[PDB]
């Protein structure tokens, strides 16, 4: 019951998956060999691992994940890595030639020869799950594989599994830092897929994580490893409600309807607090109100998008640890009284509170410190129009005279696809502006 | 501590919390139960001819798990059939009152079996039905080991490969009869009046079910530690038409005061 | 009033083995034949199913018969392999191949002689035979064809005796044979002509019972065999034990069979509780009646609302007053008059045995001649016509010397019986 | 008047047919007393 | 000679696995009497007496005065049905041969 | 059954949780009292010396 | 006589199972179900909330209902959770997803058949039930939607039987759900047309009592439900126990429902005190009455001062003199005649129950049909209309199956009853 299938598209998706999977193994007490020690103190076994792990008659736990990537380096290195025994030898699909940061290549030429096998693996994952809650797809649309193959995979999931919940944790391009010149092209081309066949999309820009870890952890040079640790922490906080009992347990579809006001509006920011180093973890009193204020602080956010430029439409607060339904209520009331953040007029309540009794775990060798309580955000707000207004402006700047478009044309994509995605993003501007407009 | 806020009210709340409570009692009860179960018992030795005897405490040991048959007095069930006390196999060092058992004769013989001699009145013979009773000190009522038919609601405590064996005070009954036989089913046709030797490896059958006692070495964690599942049913490596070939070590037993299986 | 039983085919062999399991449990008979009961009530009527030897050993009055030798080679390894007579094991070199034709005409014929020999042994060994019981499956070749041949010879030899038939009606939801409709059609009319009254089981109905009533995951055929064996043991409870309102097989047939052809019944046991709900439920006669008339407890894949009960019989067991067991079923008739038939006042017949099954304060076995029994026969006939229109899997049957016209005769018998049931369901006074 | 109780006291341990009780006894503790030494297969009370 | 995946995603020992997961917080619930009690919580008394039983009694045998009827800590002494029920539903525990008794009743 | 097994696991985990919290409170109180007594006797010894 | 209870949603399930602990404590029942009461006062009416099994265990007449397997596992989280019958545990694979439409129309409706089956079985088990009880919260989807769905068939099948529902109405201060106004608006009209009387529970006032009336430092939901359990025990204390002045569900309804549409009650408990000051409060009827009528003690988050009491009821418990149990009500009426409507003289239904909860000297439950229920209904309806004007979150409901204008009908059924309470708030003779 409550099984969730994890999909990792692209290199960024694969590494985020590695981080979240070591976090899941740490939480559920699973060694890299795939086994779970017998809890002799209690005498009967947990079923919390069922949502992410499938039991084998030999007692080994197989993760419910599919690593789909068009180039073999990362997946082969995982096969050589520590969790080789843990991970299924299949469902770890390797392509032969990379998409080369081409949405057209990942969606029209190399996508078809691997999407059939990817869907076969997805079916072998789903038919095992008798209570499949939904799919969580970790990817970065900035690249070629994560954009094109991700869009194709979303197409097939939407057309074959009906209205199953989909959670697209997408790493969008940041305002200044980016590792590609065609990255805005890939992003704007993939916005159509992430708008049509993505039930809830979560923003995972890189500069926000970079500066958050720089100033909060007091660490000069953390890396992709640390940002993936934060992403795994966020996803674990989101998904812990159905794994560990709490005062208020919210499932994926439980908070999906509270998050999404309109079908076209499902792009959400996220944040996490306290993201605190060990040195100053034991000096501050990290109360529920304190961590809620830290979450609502625009700086303390995992997405680089200032909410004060927009208005909150629906906030979901996932608390873990020794929080109490009245401390969360008091924090909510005090912050409603506080005025520097604006809530949209047609959503008076605008707040969802989930509570879990499981304090967040700490990855050995990581940067997060042992804290008694924490809280994560899934916030749907009108401020997200800003990042789209940056990305489509960049796309127009490069598309005024067709930079890097011969590569897409030669891969079987019509020239009109770019324009189509352009007015798709324009409509995604207009609907957000309309819902943010006062009645 | 600091008197900020409702310190007086918190102090009264705490004080009346301990007053109403007045954990430690549960731990003391657990330790008392362990001591009562593990109170050592003296089992009779082998005397004169090495034949097993009746009305004497003994240790029943399996040849596969190397453990001894034990019963945990708590963790019971009250079914319409009566009391249901779970029994298992445990690795024991000394003959504790928890894991020791006594054999007593049963009422009805084979009706084909021979009249046992006067001198061998106190000696258990092959195929002679007997009840397995817990020793006096475990509990002031007698507990009898008996199995029952495998039904939709009847099976081993965790697995379902074998039947449900248990200790219950419903003795002097058809279900409570257990008969003894040698290690070879082929040789258990001519030795039926002969006395059973103690030192040899041996096998237990339940009369009603015609199934041998066995333990799968499947660990379930009981309040005394990690016990091995115990049940009834013939286990064979090959699921042939008739089975009954080389008996699996699950079904082999031993009733020696001195010596242990490997 | 001895009842002598036979088990045909491997399905019949297993069902009869666990039937004897239940019977030996009730009568206190050890697998080696020794009587080890507690009171004299068990020993008073132990002769109906067992006969004593010179040494006092009790031997079941059972005939084990099947063309496939492995089933009776393996049943000797069961708990009661040594309980039955060594000479009552009648095996052939090869199985019927799920072929009714060669199980009834070629391989059965050369072995039905020995089967009749052993059956006559058991029949003449008793002072007054009460019935010939036979447990088999109609979807096979050896259980259906050779079993029906045995029924024919037994009816010819003993026309005035009860012919107990426990026939496992196969269903396509749990179909594991393709000549299923052929064998069912070729055996059902033989059952109609040569059996006074039948007693029919569905594997899928038993699966539904173990799913939604007992709440159990994955056991083997042993659970279905246990439930059917409980019904088989309970149908003769009044014969085997005293009670306030005794009954026998002939009385049940008289009270349940208004017309000679209409003799197919669906069965239900009560009470049935989950593994952890026996002591959460109060065993009462009202609950027993509710379970009897509940569909999920019916051991037959027929919806009782689609049909109407020609008759019903309730073999209750246990100490209890008669008014709350007979007025209760009068009340259920009053509330469900639409589910019963007007021209038979009080379709319900009640019998009380005074010895309930071990572990249960009170219980009951339900029998029903509902007109909804025609659903399975409609399904079997539709499948039979679908298969027979294209002459599929028919060369196997025609190569055993069995005539072409016999299939059409079986079809005609099916249509006739379905028409009888429908025209008695919709009949008006 | 406890009918079931007095039944357990007397009827359950009563013997109706001592012939049958001796011939095929179950878990019965009553009526097993038969002729003392009357039945020896040797046919004579003398030692074998 | 090493990769970032090897350097960061290292192997984990059993102690590290055990210590990574922290024991979850336990919600604290006040006891029923603690939330709703008045007087001495150490000695909780009962007031299961009937006004009709106290006021209406054989006056010659025993009399209860008015204020005693209005307030008095105790439990009613009418317990015939309860005694019958306990009798029906009759330090190592006792396990009577109720199964054998039930079998004898059945037979 | 799965439902009863999971519920019974919840039983024992909650019971263990309660015991752990209870003796954590006891050990806090015991540590406080031990510190108090230790420093009282230390002050007495200091004055005597 | 007996009252069969049903629990819906996480809130309702936890509250009801926490209440069953109070009931078993009052009736002297261990978690194993055996009876340990020291007097027949706890046994003569144990059939009101329990039914006996074969072994003497008293199973509650509780129908647990939700859509979360985890909620079914954690409803019995209390020490007395094993007491429930396992078969009554009914749940769906997928939860309501905080959706009234999903809980009411498609996914919760496919299970309401089994809900009605088990409820009808339990109702027919007893002699004749006096009424139904429900415990649910309108904030959630499965508690509100499918709870209203259930009470629909309950009212249809039993039109002349009492329908008590303890409905938790969340407040915007304590709100933790955005579709909460939608669920409340869609469920209130069902409560209006489906329940003869229904008191409202607000977590805001519950917390207010737990903060500055109990003066507790950290009460969670478990301690929060204690007030609700106490009051919904005192509602039927007179049914389950004797008294100088008996009462029952219809006793309360006929005295607290002047008009059919006016059956929403704000209600509370007494005595309440801080754990720092029990030994200083002199327990007396005057103190009880003083703590009944003040705004803070009542567990609804709208003070009675802005409304005029249509009527009120005082279910006292414990051996107390009848003079001051009612002259206190007289005195409060005469000193606050401005707070009571003039056209209904003596607005207070006073009733006395003989046996208070054990460990409590005396208690009283206050249930008032005051007109400031319009306050909660306005504070939820304004949110509903504000969030409905811009089509917010309506796409989930419309895709799930409900019509667009059904919400307009629900808002109309909000507004008409709000106006109904208004036009009696300031009524003149
Ligand atoms: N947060 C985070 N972002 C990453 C990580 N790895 C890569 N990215 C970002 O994701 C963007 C797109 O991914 P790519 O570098 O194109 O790799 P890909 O997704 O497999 O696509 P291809 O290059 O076609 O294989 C890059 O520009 C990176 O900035 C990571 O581990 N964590
Ligand atoms: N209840 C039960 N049904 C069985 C068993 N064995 C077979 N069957 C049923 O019998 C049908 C097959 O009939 P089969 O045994 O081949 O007939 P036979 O060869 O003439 O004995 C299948 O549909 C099974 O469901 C059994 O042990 N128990
Ligand atoms: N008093 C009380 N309120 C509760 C409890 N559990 C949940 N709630 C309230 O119920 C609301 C959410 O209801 P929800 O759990 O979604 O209802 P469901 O979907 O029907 O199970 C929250 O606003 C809580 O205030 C409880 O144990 N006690
Ligand atoms: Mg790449």
């Amino acid at each position: 019951m409550r099984e969730a299938i994890c999909i990792h598209i692209g290199q960024a998706g694969c590494q985020v998956g590695n981080a979240c999977w070591e976090l899941f193994c740490l939480e559920h007490g699973i060694q890299p060999d795939g086994s779970m020690p017998s809890d002799k103190c209690i005498g009967v076994e947990d079923d919390a691992f069922n949502t992410f792990f499938s039991e084998t008659g030999a007692g080994k736990h197989v993760p419910r994940c599919l690593f789909l990537d068009l180039e073999p380096t990362v997946v082969d290195e995982v096969r050589t890595g520590t969790y080789r025994q843990l991970f299924n030898p299949e469902q770890l699909v390797s392509g032969k030639e990379d998409a080369a940061n081409n949405y057209a290549r990942g969606h029209y030429t190399i996508g078809k020869e691997i999407v059939d096998l990817a869907l076969d693996r997805i079916r072998k994952l789903a038919d095992n799950c008798t209570g499949l809650q939904g799919f969580m797809v970790f990817h970065a649309v900035g690249g070629g594989t994560g954009s094109g193959l991700g869009a194709l995979l979303l197409e097939r999931l939407s057309v074959d599994y009906g209205k199953k919940s989909k959670l697209g944790y997408t790493v969008y391009p940041s305002p200044q830092v980016s590792t590609a010149v065609v990255e805005p092209y890939n992003c704007v081309l993939s916005t159509h897929s992430l708008l049509e066949h993505t039930d809830v999309a979560t923003m995972l820009d890189n500069e926000a994580i970079y500066d958050l870890t720089r100033r909060s952890l007091d660490i000069e040079r953390p890396s992709y490893t640390n940002v993936n640790r934060l992403i795994g922490q966020v996803v674990s906080s989101l998904t812990a409600s159905l794994r560990f009992d709490g005062a208020l347990n919210v499932d994926l579809t439980e908070f999906q309807t509270n998050l999404v006001p309109y079908p076209r509006i499902h792009f959400v920011l996220t944040s996490y607090a306290p993201v605190v180093s060990a040195e100053k973890a034991y000096h501050e009193q990290l109360s529920v109100a304190d961590i809620t204020n830290s979450v609502f602080e625009p700086a303390g956010m995992l997405t680089k998008c200032d909410p004060r430029h927009g208005k909150y439409m629906s906030c979901c607060l996932m608390y873990r640890g020794d929080v109490v339904p009245k401390d969360v209520n008091a924090a909510i009331a005090t912050i409603k009284t506080k005025r520097t953040i604006q809530f949209v007029d047609w959503c008076p309540t605008g707040f969802k509170c989930g509570i879990n009794y499981q304090p967040p775990t700490v990855v050995p060798g990581g940067d997060l410190a042992k804290v008694q309580r924490a809280v994560c955000m899934i916030a749907n707000s009108t401020a997200i129009a800003e990042v789209f207004a940056r990305i489509d402006h960049k796309f127009d700047l490069m598309y005024s005279k067709r930079a890097f478009v011969h590569w897409y044309v030669g891969e079987g994509m019509e020239e009109g696809e770019f324009s189509e995605a352009r007015e798709d993003l324009a409509a995604l501007e207009k609907d957000y502006e309309e819902v943010g407009a006062e009645s | 501590k600091a008197l900020l806020g409702n310190w007086f009210e918190e102090e009264a709340y705490e004080r009346d919390r301990q007053r109403l409570m007045q954990a430690s009692a549960e731990v003391a009860h657990m330790m008392a139960k362990i001591r009562h179960h593990n109170a050592p018992h003296s089992i009779a030795p082998i005397a004169e001819d090495g034949y097993l005897r009746f009305y004497v405490p003994l240790m029943l040991q399996n040849a596969h798990t190397c453990g001894f048959l034990s019963v945990d007095l708590d963790d019971r069930k009250a079914t319409p059939t009566g009391w249901q006390v779970e029994c298992s196999t445990a690795p024991a060092e000394e003959a504790t009152s928890r894991c020791t058992v006594v054999l007593t004769p049963a009422a009805m013989p084979q009706t084909d079996s021979f009249p046992i001699p006067e001198d061998e009145a106190d000696i258990v013979h092959y195929g002679q039905p007997f009840y397995l009773m817990t020793v006096r000190e475990l509990c002031e009522d007698p507990l009898f080991l008996m199995s029952e038919f495998i039904t939709p609601g009847c099976a081993s405590p965790v697995t379902q490969k074998l039947q449900h064996t248990y200790f219950s005070p419903d003795g002097g009954s058809a279900e409570a009869m257990w008969c003894i036989e040698d290690a070879n089913p082929a040789f258990q046709e001519d030795m039926r009046d002969h006395p059973v030797k103690a030192d040899d490896v041996i096998r237990i059958r339940h009369n009603m079910t015609a199934a041998p006692l066995a333990s799968l070495r499947e660990v379930f964690y009981n309040d005394f530690g990690a016990q091995f599942e115990l049940g009834c049913g013939r286990l064979t490596t090959l699921a042939t038409k008739r089975r009954g070939g080389p008996p699996a070590l699950e079904n082999l037993w031993m009733f020696i005061h001195d010596g242990q299986g490997r | 009033r001895e009842i002598v039983s036979c088990q045909a085919g491997q399905c019949g062999n297993q069902i009869g083995s666990k039937f004897w399991e239940v019977i030996s449990d009730e009568h206190g008979v050890d697998p080696t034949g020794t009587y080890q009961g507690d009171s004299d009530l068990q020993l008073e009527r132990i002769n109906v199913y067992f006969d004593e030897s010179s040494g006092g050993r009790y031997v079941p009055r059972a005939v084990l018969m099947d063309l496939e030798p492995g089933t009776m080679d393996s049943v000797r390894a069961g708990p009661y392999g040594q309980l039955f007579r060594p000479d009552n094991f009648i095996f052939g070199q090869s199985g019927a191949g799920n072929n009714w034709a060669k199980g009834h005409y070629t391989e059965g014929a050369e072995l039905i002689d020995s089967v009749l020999d052993v059956c006559r042994k058991e029949a003449e060994s008793c002072d007054c035979l009460q019935g010939f019981q036979l447990s088999h499956s109609l979807g096979g070749g050896t259980g259906s064809g050779m079993g029906t041949l045995l029924i024919s010879k037994l009816r010819e030899e003993y026309p005035d005796r009860i012919m107990m038939t426990f026939s496992v009606i196969p269903s396509p939801r749990v179909s594991d044979t393709v000549v299923e409709p052929y064998n069912t059609t070729l055996s059902v009319h033989q059952l109609v002509e040569n059996s006074d009254e039948s007693m029919c089981i569905d594997n899928e109905a038993l699966y539904d019972i173990c799913f939604r009533t007992l709440k159990l995951t994955t056991p083997t055929f042993g659970d279905l065999n246990h439930l059917v064996a409980a019904v088989m043991s309970g149908v003769t409870c009044c014969l085997r034990f005293p009670g306030q309102l005794n009954s026998d097989l002939r009385k049940l047939a008289v009270n349940l069979v208004p017309f000679p052809r209409l003799h197919f019944f669906m069965m239900g046991f009560a009470p049935l509780t989950s593994r952890g709900s026996q002591q959460y439920r109060g065993l009462s006669v009202a609950e027993l009646t509710q379970q009897m008339f509940d569909a999920k407890n019916m051991m037959q894949a027929a919806d009782p609302r689609h049909g109407r009960y020609l008759t019903a019989s309730a073999l209750f067991r246990g100490r209890m007053s008669t008014k709350e067991v007979d007025e209760q079923m009068l009340n259920v008739q009053n509330k469900n008059s639409s589910y019963f038939i007007e021209w038979i006042p009080n379709n319900i017949k009640s019998s009380i045995c005074d010895i309930p099954p071990k572990g249960l304060k009170m219980s009951v076995t339900f029998i029903g001649n509902n007109t909804c029994i025609q659903e399975m026969f409609r399904r079997v006939g539709e499948q039979f016509t679908g298969m027979f229109r294209r002459k599929a899997f028919l060369h196997w049957y025609t190569g055993e010397g069995m005539d072409e016209m016999e299939f059409t005769e079986a079809e005609s018998n099916m249509n006739d019986l379905v028409s009888e049931y429908q025209q008695y369901q919709d009949a008006t006074v | 008047f406890d009918g079931e109780a007095t039944a357990l006291e007397h009827i359950s341990f009563d013997v109706s047919q001592p012939e049958r009780r001796l011939w095929q006894p179950g878990h019965a503790t009553t009526g097993l007393e038969g002729t003392g030494g009357g039945s020896t297969y040797n046919g004579v009370k003398d030692p074998w | 000679p090493n990769t970032t995946y090897s350097a960061s995603y290292k192997s984990l020992t059993e102690a590290q696995i055990a210590e990574a997961k922290p024991p979850g917080c336990f919600a604290a619930e006040a006891p029923r009497m603690l939330l709703f009690h008045h007087g001495d919580i150490g000695n909780i008394e009962t007031y299961c007496y009937a006004t009709s039983e106290l006021a209406h009694t054989d006056r010659k045998k025993q009399v209860y005065t008015n204020d005693e009827v209005l307030d008095m800590p105790g439990v009613s002494t009418r317990r015939n049905k309860t005694a019958a029920l306990q009798r029906s539903t009759m330090a190592p525990p006792r396990l009577l041969p109720m199964g054998r008794v039930a079998e004898r009743e059945r037979l | 059954s799965s439902s009863e097994a999971r519920a019974e696991r919840l039983r024992r985990v909650n019971r263990y949780k309660a015991i752990q919290a209870e003796l954590a409170r006891q050990k806090e109180e015991s540590d406080f009292a031990a510190m108090r007594a230790a420093k009282v006797k230390a002050a007495a010894t200091d004055e005597a010396l």
